[PDB]
RNA sequence: GGCUCCCAA
RNA sequence: CGGGCUUGAGUUCAGUGGCGGCAGGCGGAAUUCGUGGUGUAGCGGUGAAAUGCAUAGAUAUCACGAGGAACUCCGAUGCGAAGGCAGCUUGCCAUACUGCGACUGACACUGAAGCACGAAGGCGUGGGUAUCAAACAGGAUUAGAUACCCUGGUAGUCCACGCAGUAAACGAUGAUUACUAGGAGUUUGCCAAGCUUCCACAGCGAAAGCGUUAAGUAAUCCACCUGGGGAG
């Protein structure tokens, strides 16, 4: 369970523009990638990471 | 709801009336009603100043509390009742003080509920609050224009207004007509929209129902003589020229609001 | 369907010998009827839940097939269960 | 399952086509009789009946001609299917491959081949053709 | 929102950052409408 | 019952007294609804990633509790009705998320 | 997958729909 | 007389 | 017809999973309109232009205000009977797969009628109406242009309720059951299921090709075909 908190942890999977990196760029597997994307979007909703 | 009549007669083929599904009592409160006299559109000199008025069913006036100055006294909703004087229904209230009053029935207000007025009242449906205390974006009705003068604005069946934003001593409200205008934040409004929104779906079906409601036949101007109407005259049918009234006032797009009225300073966007 | 293990156990104890007999025709018929009623209550509010519909119909079909098995095997048991559940309508 | 006898024939046929040496089938009385008839007529190398907790297993070891790498059985055909049952008398018993094959038939005297069915003058249900 | 704080080196860096972001590709894509069937079949063919 | 975690942001204009008043109002509403409370936190002032209501800083509060699934709607109605709050979110946490939260509270 | 087979059906559909659209509004 | 039904109350 | 069994089937328990359905809340980017500030000679568009908008103050830029619609990256996989399903979150449902040392004991498969669901477009009533855009109007290109290109623009596209019942509704391949080779990838809970994609033995096929997700080997039931046009 990746927490929507720890935004500093969350930037590990983001690029310079704040977008979500593809699963092929890193080593993630599908379940972990889905959890990462969900956490990133939850934190964006909570205004913990920028939308742009 | 509505009830569509079956076409057993030609006068009933196209008749749709209300289902009266919200009314819980049939008798009005005796201390809050009084017999009302009719005008045939005649003023105090006896001259007919307004046409097409006359007859109809006898009616009694119901005292509606449009002011709601009993701040902080809770009241219980007793009955939802028919009112012949307005398109909406009304609600009977029993205050814990022992008073009784009639209010415009909002959509969603049920018998057995509690209502309150004043600043400390919760913003629930049926409660009356100063606009300074209403959360932004709430559907409202029965809006005061001046503080203490009583609700004037949003009263017809099914109608509602919206509090769009607040700007200090004034709030911004969007009207049923689509006008956006500024209202003093010390004026009061009631939470919720007026009930009986199916009132617009009713069809009279026959001329007799208009006669019962107290309207008299309206005559077109093109079927009069020139001495009676500017649009009358001619051999056979004729179009009557530019549409206008008996006094020659144009009836297509000519504006009649006074161009120097002061209230236009509070009107942001206009729509009729 | 407000269905949980406690309610299922209560139903199995009420219908069929012992509480561990989850597979008896009577126990299955009782469970099907219970969740059929609850799904009807759900649908009357969510009238557009066409997926909960036809799930209701598949439950009805399962109950009908169990009742047909009871017909083929022991008619008296079928009379008793439909009397105790008020099914026929 | 709709036709266990046809399934048994299909298992044998598929094993032969694939080139297997042993085929395992779920057991039944009529299937055991058919396996016995096949062994007696010389179409299969061997068979074994195993009685486990289920209905049992028939283990059949097929016969291959080492001279030509050709199985002893060429065609297996189901005749009387559930959708169309076929019964014949002893006078109208079929002859398979002009007498070079066999027709397993169930008769009131038991399950046998068309040759002994004709000899004993009994008819019945034509189960299958083998050659 | 590509930011290149700072002239030829700065301009080359800005152009490279824009190319890496791919703003011109998405702009060319957004210049016209594509049916979902067209997009799905293009993805399947690619 | 069910484990929930809500995070909400208040405006940076109120003081600590109004902090305590508002958070205690929400806590008392949950308690009246019938919820037990597991852990209340306060991240204080944080610079928002993007401006909200023309404001770039906020006050972050987190509450993890247990309740029947009927009190969430009342909680959101109160949240909307209160003009002091600007952004709220709630999550129903499963077994894995509750285990992670317990580890976080233990650490 | 010649194409003429579908062209003939397309022609027939065009003719039928034209007939119906011409017959509409006339009683 | 009351009762029932109705809305135009 | 009567009795028995547990492998088929179903019920229970546990584990795991999902753009599966319905309903309520919340959000940011972009676009349109209005108001105000700066500023003035063009903007827009094409193969090239014109129509169009602009000194009675456009395009551009900053702020205030309002409203509608769609959800970048993740993102090619996954789910659903099919049609289809993708911002976040919650509530209420449904369901698949795996195992159980649990239960019942053949309770099964298919299915003419019938019923339910069923893309887009279309129809009725009431809301809403920003973008795009049939019809329509204008400007071009042409021998003409009732088109392709450009500028406008109304139904419609959005929501609720109700009709309608169609599609290249396609894997152009009906549903069950059992069996029969290899390679290369891939999702999920522990080598192994349950899937989801490409070469390819036997076999099948007129061939292209199919090939354990068969178009192979067999059994059960349903639908449909019998030269083309006329003619759905
Ligand atoms: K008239
Ligand atoms: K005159
Ligand atoms: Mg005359
Ligand atoms: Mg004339
Ligand atoms: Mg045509
Ligand atoms: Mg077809
Ligand atoms: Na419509």
């Amino acid at each position: 369970y990746i927490d929507y908190k720890d935004p500093e942890f969350l930037k590990k999977f983001l690029n310079e523009q704040g977008k979500i990196l593809p699963r092929r760029i890193t080593g993630t597997s599908l379940k972990f990638q889905r959890r990462v994307a969900q956490a990133v979007k939850r934190a964006r909703h909570l205004a913990l990471l920028p939308y742009v | 709801g509505i009830r569509k009549l079956k076409p057993t007669t030609p006068g009933q083929r196209h008749k749709v009336i209300g289902a009266f599904d919200k009314i819980t009592a049939s008798t009005p409160e005796k201390s809050l009603v009084v017999g009302k006299k009719k005008t045939g559109g005649r003023n105090n000199t006896g001259k007919m100043t307004m046409r097409y008025i006359g007859g109809g069913h006898k009616q009694k006036y119901r005292f509606i509390d449009f002011k709601r100055t009993k701040d902080g006294i809770p009241a219980t909703v007793k009955t939802i009742e028919y009112d012949p004087n307005r398109s909406s229904r009304i609600a009977l209230l029993y205050y814990a003080d022992g008073a009784k009053a009639y209010i415009i029935a909002p959509d969603g207000l049920e018998v057995g509920h509690t209502v309150m007025s004043g600043s400390e009242a919760a913003p629930e449906v049926g409660n009356a609050l100063p606009l300074a205390n209403i959360p932004v974006g709430t559907i409202i009705h029965n809006i005061e224009l001046r503080p203490g003068q009583g609700a004037k604005m949003v009263r017809s069946a099914g109608s509602f207004a919206q509090l769009t934003s607040r700007e200090g001593t004034y709030v911004v409200i969007k009207m049923p007509s689509g006008e956006v205008r500024r209202i003093l934040s010390t004026c009061k409004a009631t939470i919720g929209s007026v009930g009986n929104s199916d009132h617009a779906l009713e069809k009279s079906g026959k001329a007799g129902r208009s006669r019962w409601l107290g309207r008299r036949p309206h005559n077109r101007g093109v079927v009069m003589n020139p001495v009676d109407h500017p649009m009358g005259g001619g051999e056979g049918r004729q179009s009557g020229g530019h549409p206008r009234s008996r006094k020659g006032l144009y009836a297509k797009g000519l504006k009649t609001r006074a161009p120097k009225k002061h209230s236009s300073k509070y009107i942001i966007e206009r729509r009729k | 369907m407000y269905l949980d293990s406690a309610k299922k156990a209560e139903l199995f104890e009420k219908y069929g010998k012992s509480v561990k007999d989850t597979g008896s025709p009577e126990s299955q018929i009782a469970l099907f009827t219970f969740r059929i009623a609850h799904l009807t209550e759900h649908l009357r509010q969510n009238k557009k839940d066409f997926a909960t519909e036809r799930s209701l119909k598949m439950l009805v079909g399962k109950r009908r097939r169990m009742l047909d098995y009871l017909i083929k095997v022991d008619i008296e048991r079928y009379r008793a269960i439909i009397k105790e559940l008020g099914i026929r309508r | 399952m709709t036709d266990p006898i046809a399934d048994y024939l299909t298992r044998l046929r598929n094993a032969i086509m694939a080139g297997h040496r042993v085929v395992s089938v779920p057991a039944s009385n009529i299937k055991k009789e058919i396996t016995k008839i096949l062994f007696d007529k010389g179409y299969i190398l061997n068979y074994k009946f195993e009685e486990n907790d289920s209905q049992g297993i028939i283990k059949v070891a097929l016969k291959y001609d080492l001279a030509h790498k050709v199985n002893a059985i060429k065609k297996l055909k189901r005749v009387s299917r559930p959708g169309l049952r076929k019964y014949v008398g002893y006078r109208d018993m079929p002859r398979v491959l002009n007498g070079l094959g066999i027709a397993i038939v169930s008769t009131p005297r038991g399950v046998m081949t068309d040759k002994e069915a004709r000899e004993l003058k009994v008819g019945g249900e034509v189960l299958c053709y083998v050659y | 929102m590509i930011v290149v704080p700072v002239i030829e080196r700065a301009l080359k860096r800005f152009k490279r950052k824009f190319e890496k972001t791919g703003a011109v590709r998405e702009l060319r894509a957004r210049q016209a409408f594509e049916k979902p069937s067209v997009a799905k079949r293009k993805k399947m063919q690619k | 019952m069910n484990n929930y975690e809500t995070v909400f942001i208040l405006t940076p204009v109120l003081s600590d007294a109004q902090m305590k008043e508002a958070v205690d109002k929400f806590t008392g509403l949950l308690k009246q609804e019938g919820a037990v409370i597991v852990n209340e936190e306060n991240w204080g002032l944080r610079k928002l990633a993007y401006p909200i209501q023309k404001k770039s800083t906020g006050f972050y509060q987190l509450v993890e509790f247990q309740a029947n699934p009927d009190v969430i709607a009342k909680l959101e109605t109160n949240f909307r009705r209160d003009e002091r709050v600007i952004r709220f979110l709630t999550f129903r946490q499963d077994k894995f998320a509750a285990e992670y939260a317990a580890k976080r509270r233990s650490l | 997958p010649n194409g003429k087979k579908r062209k003939r059906h397309k022609m027939a559909t065009h003719k039928r729909k034209k007939r119906l659209k011409k017959n509409r509004h006339k009683k």
